[PDB]
């Protein structure tokens, strides 16, 4: 897998590629690693597939609970805090998720990364997966807060692309999602491949 | 433990311990709340307190939280359960999801308690 | 697994009077991609070729010796040598190493000098013998490879229709391996003339 | 891999199946695993396929070197102790379990030699992975001095047994049958199964396939 | 059972035209030692169905008694219903999985023939679970030795009378003997049909030792 | 020690059209080098719009039947309707989750109709991470069966194709085909091929024979 | 692998800790804060297990502001320590224990400036300097060569400043930022991060 | 396997068994596992059948030039040394036990046994995997000064009732008796062999 | 340890060994390994001495306390069933085989082996280590109907024939005969003893 | 752990190294030189286990050099590469093996530049850009992304300054300065060590 979300001037941005793997052998090239929580709640997936799906959905049902009691929506940080802590219960056990909070609260645009171990942190940038190194080393440079949504839409498949070319467990096609002040907006479904011979010219 | 029904229905439909519990309350010091438009301010009466005894102990305020506090009335005993019970309550919000309390929760979950209470066997 | 540790993809089919050979271009370390231009076939000759897949030292050791019998035999005797007689040297070659064998399963593909007959096999890591009228294959994605083999070879193919039927083989059969790709390299061996092509596959 | 041997009245016949696996996935639908030693004396080979290939062109070699020196048609005896003694300075690590029939002077003689260097002569035996499925059928249906055709018919009935009964066997039946007066070897001398039909075609324009690359080099 | 200590060897089935047949030597061996050679290994769990099991005879006999108080309690109620071949294959199946989860599982090897409105069963029952339906059962070696003669003659003829299915169990028996070093000469023959489960006495194959004399 | 698994083979296949759904496996039973039963079909009737397709363990595979079975009864005397494709595939993802700590050694590809008529397709791993997909295959030949219809169905690697819609004549012939090449090189399938056909007229069976070696 | 340090002098107490938040062989965080705010003097600084750290020191900051709001006044240093003692040896013979390596500061109105050292295995100590992670190593011999009980703040910051210059050149991780703050009679200042 | 050597006043009585076995399957039920050293040597085999059948080999061999060397029928005592030489020298590399019984002229019907590499003489020997089911029964039923006669019941009885008990014995019982006139080979078969107690 | 049950037309025989080892050494060589379930019931120890000592407690106990629900002497069957249910329910955690023999009015002298937690009764059974090496002995030295006496000398002879070859038996014989009349305590020391072939 | 890195241009080789000789936690050297000169136009740089790299480096270069003086010209880049994996991998199945991850670069005045990939089992890639070590997996992509084959010298360097850049910032190692070299026509040239 890869994983990929960053912030800028208007807003944040994710990206995910598609690819599953048992050992060496391909069981999706159509997989979708992310999660829509809420028009602006959105979730990534790493690690085991089922342990990512599983959680993050019942993070989703907590989610929806918060909505119906208080009829206000959940916010960003209280959202990730939740899923820490069912992890937290699960300690020792052999779970394996690390995923991304991404969401637009009063605090403003907010992004979180969660642990299967229970660590959570917030920040500008992220990346899981096997190839997030990769997507790091394009990410890191060529990024600027002061970005425009199409330069930002360029880095984010630019990372994915860069990332499933030289990983092995990365691959099929780059998800990307633009998180607004309204709410998240799907940007496109691109294959990885086509995008690569692109950039070779 | 103890398994026996304390509060139940009358013929006409009325729970009389809960109605029990408000001549508690009735009976209990006098105590006024108001909302301003900068601040809000509690205040407590009935103290009657013989000048030989600290004020310091009997104090019908407390604070439940950093942003939140409360008076009560009636049966001071209770009270003190109910706050602590509240406070504990305000720290679990604090280490489950990373906002502090609002007022409305905590005064959901008091609610919840005083609810549980009327319904439950044995008190 | 040891073969697992760089991957690999090697195929050869047969036709109408032409053989094809093909590989993957991949070389990597498990979890990373190193070079989209590895060589895995190399030429035994005028229109007799090996193709290696398993351990990226060992196929490049495996090919190095073999060049080395390969010279010394076509010196001593006066003839190029026979596409039998080459599965039989390289048999040999990895048996020598029994218990301590070269990590890679070969796979002959060539046309017999003078009698133009067509010739295809495989063999193990420690020199089993595989010859077959239709199609041989080797690498990681061995069960891909067999499921498209089996499903696209016609008895009678000619030059033109063998090299489309033997790409789509390895195309779609690398599309699902993980440890293979980064183009497919094809040669379609006649009598008149050797064609090698790279095809547009995936590079991710 | 099922493989036979059988004594009758003018001579032996050996069987073996024709399929060879790698991993859990068949390799050769159509291998051979009777072996040519003598002109005379065959053997079948069951357990590593390399191992059994070399060991049995090894004593092929030797034979044939021993018939030249000696100028005498070779003894089956011989080739079993050759076989016993290699076999066992390797400890079992050459995977070579083998059925070797022959014709001599002594008569006809069936052996079966192990790994680790163990012989044993015998009637009938069947060794490999489907042994359990043709030894019951030899037990079942075995007489001595049996006729050429039931023995050939019984051997088939054996070697069959296994390839439906066992997965690491398959293919068709291969028997060699060794008299006095000669050795017959009979490849594909019956197929349980024949599936050449395909429903469809895929076949490919061309065109289909994009190239980047093209070099030409013309002989 | 963690390590099963007196354990029985392959049992037999074949259902021919008019009911079943199963077989299963009287053998029940501690390790390589033969213990005791006159022990039961096959029960009638009513009238309907009969059950021969492998493995350990000590989760045997209790499967047995546990089978056994079901038909008495089934009996007790008299209510025109009694436990099919299907539903005792069926509740075989759910008890020994539920001990298989559990980590404890009985070890053994079930083959249970029946007879029920016109029909012949035959079902497998492993110690994880495995459960279905076959022509022709044989469990551990029987599975490699006496299997491949029955599907064999069952391939020449599906049907069979209960003459020729007889025959054709004494010849595996005869087989099993030969070729199975956890085996005995001593063997019981369970037979299901109209008139109900009939098991017979101590039954021996004929052996034949003339390729002794073949190694010259 | 002790095994509480067994490796029985088997492979099942799954392919959706616009108004037909595909379930389709080998009735091979075996363990070790020895076959079980040679009439042992994956495909299973759940509704008149769904079918399931079990391989792996042989006694995960019963169990967790029998239990959707009964939660399949259980929910219609709740909700007064029959559980849709959909929801079996939700439901059977939370089932298999639950035993996260001790799986079932299964692979699971549910085929049947979506709300809208259409053809739909879940396919699952041993934990029960599920998707839907347009085609998958699951079991000891399943990256024999892939390539061919990713290759096919999905027309991938492939340049001037004008893209033509699956069709039940089509599919049905590529469900054959792939199980025929399957059966020459996997020794776990084999005996009989079972295509199960899910339509708006409901559940069509039928049977091609196979290699039985 | 973390770090973390604590000085304490005649009327104060200074600490810091890096700001790295760190998987496998990236750099996740430059701004990781690894100090908790336990009441308007203490401060807990945790290092260890990824997961356990954060929940742990979280636990015991609630308890401790559990015990302001049901008291009207916060823990003393040394209270606050034996309870985060307590709390982690009860948990060692678990099923799950704590792997969490810790260091409380405080000023008590009474006792002074105080600085307290734990184990993961829960055994307290008392000192006048302390350090924890790997950089301890090549940081206490400079603690002890330099360190004097009546050292001046200004001092301190100084003396601090040579060990995260150690740091910068002799250790093989890259811990470029440190969080650097002072409690005292007026409570907790955050001061300038120390980067390079 | 179960092998037994019982020596009498004119020579001696070597008793074998029928089968090998892997494991829990026979792979040959009818094996002669009474092997000749010399025209009046033989020795019993169990163990490692590849192990048993090597050392059997070598021992005919290095008898056969010790024979010609001396122009002299081999002693049964130097016979019986090859093999515990043998045995010995490899103790580690060599899984097998062989009862070594024959005739010669100077000390008359001999056995020994050579297990683990040792020399000992008995009146008489048992071997193999059958061996510790009947240590009661040669003990109770061994006289002393039996007739050939007697003693072909005494082994065919012993190995009988080890068959029986032994899951690593049985098929035919091979039976070889060994006297100044020559070589007596005789096979029981199941239907001859003794009854006793069976369930 | 070696035990052994008989069973005669008037009641049984129970025999034992004197001796437990705790590896090379001996730590008693005079225990008694017959212990009374109930007036008429005996069982023979086998396994840990700690695990059969303390299923022989439980035994006596429940059965007691059957005998006087039912105002009964207790059935031997009935007997045997705790015994195996006690084993069988924790085959893993306790390791011990008994031999339960004794008398009832309804069904005689009566013979039950419960090794492994199974039920199965015998003509004549035997326990421990040491059986195995009579297994060929028993089967050829038994006869049907044999008297007290005859029953005596069998399960002595054989208990002597596994002593002298077992390292983990010896001592010793302690015989129990158990019939209407009573029960008939009777121990074998070494000189009197049964003698056989000993070299 | 270490890092080694080259870039080959049209008529130019840029190779660079890290200058650190680290043991268990301290960094014992900033100015260990990680390069080998082979020839006039040849470089080999070096990477892996503490004693067996500079052992084998030195070895080849010597032969390289042996080869100089009995024939009077030197190894061409190829040969030269050639040689060191033919030493490596009949090492392999050996009692000792070799754990060396080296990248050999040079110039030859018939074929060009050239740069050689290696692994520690012996496996031989020519390569247009190729890194060795942990900083290779945050590196590689960013020269999969700006690479051209036909990258002049001068932003060669700029494209090393961003990947050495990023090992500042993501790589947890601290890896401060870094041996820049380049050969060409005229041969190798020591570059302005880069350093942070
Ligand atoms: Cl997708
Ligand atoms: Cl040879
Ligand atoms: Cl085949
Ligand atoms: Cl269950
Ligand atoms: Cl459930
Ligand atoms: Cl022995
Ligand atoms: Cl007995
Ligand atoms: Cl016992
Ligand atoms: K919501
Ligand atoms: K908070
Ligand atoms: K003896």
């Amino acid at each position: 897998t890869t994983t990929l979300a960053f912030k800028f001037q208007h807003g944040v941005i994710v990206a995910v590629d598609s690819r599953a793997t048992a050992g060496s052998y391909i069981s999706s090239l159509r997989m979708n690693k992310v999660i829509e929580i809420n028009p602006y709640l959105l979730g990534t997936m790493s690690g085991c597939a089922a342990d990512c799906q599983y959680w993050e959905r019942l993070l989703a049902k907590e989610c929806r609970l918060y909505y119906l009691r208080n009829g206000e929506r959940i916010s960003v940080s209280a959202a990730s805090k939740l899923l820490s802590n069912m992890m937290l219960q699960y300690r020792g056990m052999g779970l394996s998720m690390g995923s991304m909070i991404c969401g637009w609260d009063k605090k403003g645009p907010g992004l979180y990364y969660v642990d299967d171990n229970g660590t959570r942190l917030s920040g500008q940038m992220f990346s899981t997966g096997s190839g997030n190194t990769y997507a790091y080393g394009v990410m890191d440079s060529g990024y600027r807060q002061d970005l425009s949504p199409e330069e930002a839409y360029d880095l984010g498949r630019r990372a994915i692309a860069y990332a499933t070319h030289r990983d092995n467990y990365s691959g099929g096609v780059v998800n990307m999602y633009h998180m607004k002040e309204d709410g998240w907006v799907k940007v496109e479904s691109s294959d990885v491949s086509d995008l690569l011979y692109k950039y070779g010219e | 433990s103890y398994d026996r029904a304390i509060t139940v229905f009358s013929p006409d439909g009325h729970l009389f311990q809960v109605e029990y519990a408000q001549e508690a309350v009735k009976k209990g010091s006098t105590a006024v709340g108001v909302r301003g438009k900068d601040i809000v301010v509690l205040g407590v009466e009935k103290k009657s307190v013989a000048k030989l005894q600290d004020e310091r102990t009997v104090r019908k305020i407390c604070a439940l939280d950093d942003n939140v506090c409360m008076a009560f009335a009636g049966l001071t005993a209770d009270a003190r359960i109910v706050i602590n019970r509240a406070r504990v309550e305000c720290q679990s919000h604090r280490l489950t999801v990373e906002d502090p309390v609002t007022v409305e929760y905590i005064t959901r979950y008091i609610a919840s308690l005083k609810q549980r209470y009327t319904q439950s066997n044995g008190r | 697994s040891i073969m697992s540790y760089n991957g690999g993809a090697v195929m050869a089919m047969k036709g109408k009077n032409c053989v094809a050979i093909a590989a993957d271009r991949r070389f990597g370390i498990q979890a990373q991609m190193v070079t989209t231009d590895f060589q895995k076939i190399f030429p035994m000759g005028d229109r007799l070729y090996i193709g290696l897949a398993g351990l990226a030292t060992d196929v490049q050791t495996v090919a190095q010796r073999l060049k080395f019998r390969l010279n010394l035999y076509e010196l001593k005797e006066g003839r190029q040598i026979k596409p039998y007689t080459l599965m039989s040297m390289v048999a040999n070659l990895l048996y020598e190493k029994r218990f301590g064998p070269y990590y890679t399963e070969p796979v002959i593909a060539g046309l017999d000098p003078k009698t133009f007959k067509p010739f295809i096999c495989s063999l193990d890591l420690i020199g089993c013998p595989m010859v077959t009228d239709d199609f041989v294959v080797s690498g990681t994605c061995s069960e891909q490879m067999y499921g498209m083999c089996e499903s696209l070879w016609e008895p009678n193919m000619d030059p033109e229709h063998l090299f489309e039927t033997i790409s789509q083989a390895m195309l779609n059969a690398v599309d699902r391996d993980a440890v293979s790709g980064m183009g497919v390299i094809v040669h379609v061996i006649e009598k008149d003339k050797i064609t090698t092509r790279t095809l547009k596959a995936r590079m991710d | 891999t099922t493989i036979a041997g059988l004594v009758f009245r003018d001579g032996v016949i050996l069987g073996a199946d024709t399929r060879a696996t790698n991993d859990s996935v068949v390799a050769d639908k159509s291998c051979e695993k009777i072996h040519f030693i003598a002109p005379k004396i065959y053997c079948c080979g069951a357990g590593v396929a390399a191992d059994t290939e070399m060991t049995t062109r090894m004593a092929a070699s030797k034979m044939e070197l021993h018939a030249l020196s000696t100028g005498r048609e070779p003894r089956v005896a011989t080739v079993t102790r050759i076989l016993r003694q290699t076999l066992f300075r390797y400890q079992g690590h050459v995977g070579a379990s083998l059925v070797v029939g022959g014709v001599d002077l002594n008569g006809p003689q069936l052996y079966e030699v192990h790994p680790h260097g163990s012989y044993s002569r015998l009637p009938f035996t069947a060794l490999g992975s489907g042994q359990g499925a043709a030894v019951a059928l030899l037990e079942d249906r075995f007489q001595p001095n049996m006729t050429l055709e039931a023995a050939q018919e019984l051997l088939v009935e054996a070697i069959t047994a296994g390839i439906l009964s066992d997965l690491g066997s398959g293919g068709n039946v291969d028997a060699c049958v060794i008299t006095a007066g000669g050795a017959k070897l009979q490849r594909a001398l019956s197929t349980p199964t024949e599936p050449v039909q395909r429903a469809g075609r895929y076949r490919f324009a061309p065109g289909t396939t994009p190239v980047l690359t093209r070099e030409v080099r013309p002989l | 059972t963690q390590n099963p200590m007196v354990t029985g060897t392959s049992v037999l089935g074949v259902k021919f035209d008019g009911g079943v047949v199963i077989a299963a030597d009287m053998l029940g061996s501690y390790g390589s030692l033969a213990r005791f050679r006159n022990i039961s290994r096959i029960m009638r769990v009513n009238d309907s169905t009969m059950l021969g099991a492998s493995g350990d005879y000590a989760d045997f006999q209790y499967l047995k008694q546990v089978l056994g108080q079901m038909v008495i309690d089934e009996e007790l109620l008299g209510d025109g219903h009694s436990y099919s071949p299907r539903a005792i294959h069926s509740w075989l199946t759910r008890a020994m999985y539920s001990r298989r989860s559990k980590m404890n599982p009985l070890w053994n090897t079930m083959v249970i023939g029946g007879y029920a409105d016109g029909e012949s069963f035959l079902g497998y029952v492993d110690m994880l679970g495995v459960a279905y339906e076959a022509p022709s059962l044989a469990t551990g070696y029987g599975a490699y030795l006496a299997q491949p003669l029955l599907r064999e003659v069952l391939e020449k003829q599906p049907v069979l009378s209960q003459t020729e299915a007889r025959e054709l169990v004494e010849r595996c028996m005869r087989v099993l003997y030969y070729r199975d070093a956890r085996s005995y000469n001593r063997f019981q023959i369970a037979t299901v049909t109209e008139k109900g489960v009939e098991i017979e006495g101590p039954l021996s194959a004929q052996t034949n030792w003339d390729i002794a004399h073949m190694i010259s | 020690r002790f095994s509480p698994y067994a490796f029985n083979g088997g492979t099942v296949l799954a392919i959706a059209g616009e108004d037909f759904s595909i379930v389709a496996s080998d009735t091979r039973l075996s363990e070790g080098f020895s076959i079980h039963t040679r009439d042992s079909p994956k495909c299973y009737k759940l509704t008149d719009k769904t079918v399931i397709g079990c391989s792996g363990f042989h006694g995960d595979c019963l169990t967790l039947t029998k239990i959707i079975e009964a939660r399949l009864k259980m929910y219609k005397h709740s909700n007064n309707k029959a559980m849709t494709t959909g929801a079996i595939a939700a439901m059977l993802s939370t089932i298999l989750y639950s035993r996260r700590f001790f799986p079932y050694y299964v692979y699971n590809i549910i085929g049947g109709l979506d709300e809208e008529g259409k053809g739909a397709v879940y396919s699952f791993d041993p934990v029960g991470s599920y998707q839907r997909d347009s085609f998958k295959a699951g079991g000891s030949a399943s990256a024999m069966l892939q390539p061919l219809l990713d290759n096919q169905v999905g027309f991938k690697n492939m340049q001037n194709v004008e893209h033509v819609p699956l069709t039940l004549d089509r599919a049905m012939r590529l469900v054959k085909d792939v199980f025929i090449s399957a059966a020459e090189r996997d020794v776990y399938t084999g005996d009989a091929l079972r295509i199960c056909i899910v339509t708006k007229e409901g559940i069509r069976e039928e049977t091609v024979p196979l290699r039985k070696d | 692998m973390e770090y973390l340090i604590g000085i304490q002098g005649p009327d104060y107490v200074l600490v810091a800790s890096d700001r790295v938040a760190a998987s496998n062989i990236v750099q996740m965080k430059d701004d990781h804060d690894k100090m908790f705010k336990m009441s308007e003097k203490i401060l807990l600084l945790c290092v260890g297990e990824a997961g356990d750290t954060v929940q742990f020191a979280e636990y015991i900051q609630k308890n401790v502001q559990l015990y302001k709001m049901r008291n009207g006044y916060e823990l003393s240093p040394t209270a606050a320590a034996n309870f985060t003692r307590r709390n982690l040896a009860d948990c060692l013979r678990s099923r799950t224990p704590y792997h969490v390596n810790l260091l409380l500061a405080g000023y008590d109105e009474h006792e002074g400036p105080a600085l307290y050292y734990m184990d993961y295995l829960a055994a307290l100590a008392k000192a006048p300097f302390a350090a924890h992670g790997y950089g301890a190593f090549l940081t206490l011999s400079i603690l002890d060569r330099y360190y004097t009980p009546t050292i001046s703040r200004e001092r301190a910051v100084e003396l601090l400043r040579k060990c995260l210059e150690e740091l910068q050149k002799r250790f093989i991780l890259n811990l470029p930022t440190f969080s650097v703050r002072v409690i005292d009679k007026d409570g907790i200042h955050n001061l300038e991060n120390i980067a390079f | 396997t179960t092998i037994m050597a019982v020596e009498f006043d004119g020579g001696v009585v070597v008793g074998s068994d029928s089968r090998v076995s892997a494991g829990t399957a026979v792979v040959n039920r009818v094996f002669d596992k009474l092997s000749p050293l010399h025209q009046r040597i033989f020795c019993a085999l169990s163990g490692s059948a590849a192990d048993a059948q090597a050392i059997a080999d070598m021992a005919a061999y290095q008898l056969e030039l010790h024979g010609l060397e001396l122009e002299e029928p081999p002693l049964v005592l130097a016979a019986a040394n090859v093999v515990k030489n043998i045995s010995y020298k490899y103790r580690e590399d060599l899984l097998a036990h062989l009862i070594v019984a024959g005739w010669d002229q100077r000390e008359g019907g001999q056995v020994y046994g050579t297990m683990g590499g040792m020399l000992i003489r008995q009146p008489f020997t048992i071997g193999g995997s059958g061996s510790s089911y009947i240590y009661g029964y040669v003990d109770a039923a061994y006289k002393p000064g039996m007739t050939p006669e007697e003693c072909r019941r005494f082994t065919t009885n012993a190995i009988t009732l080890a068959m029986n008990r032994d899951g690593s014995s049985g098929g035919v019982i091979y039976l070889v008796t060994i006297t100044a006139a020559g070589v007596d080979h005789r096979v029981i078969l199941g239907d001859e062999l003794p009854k006793f107690y069976d369930e």
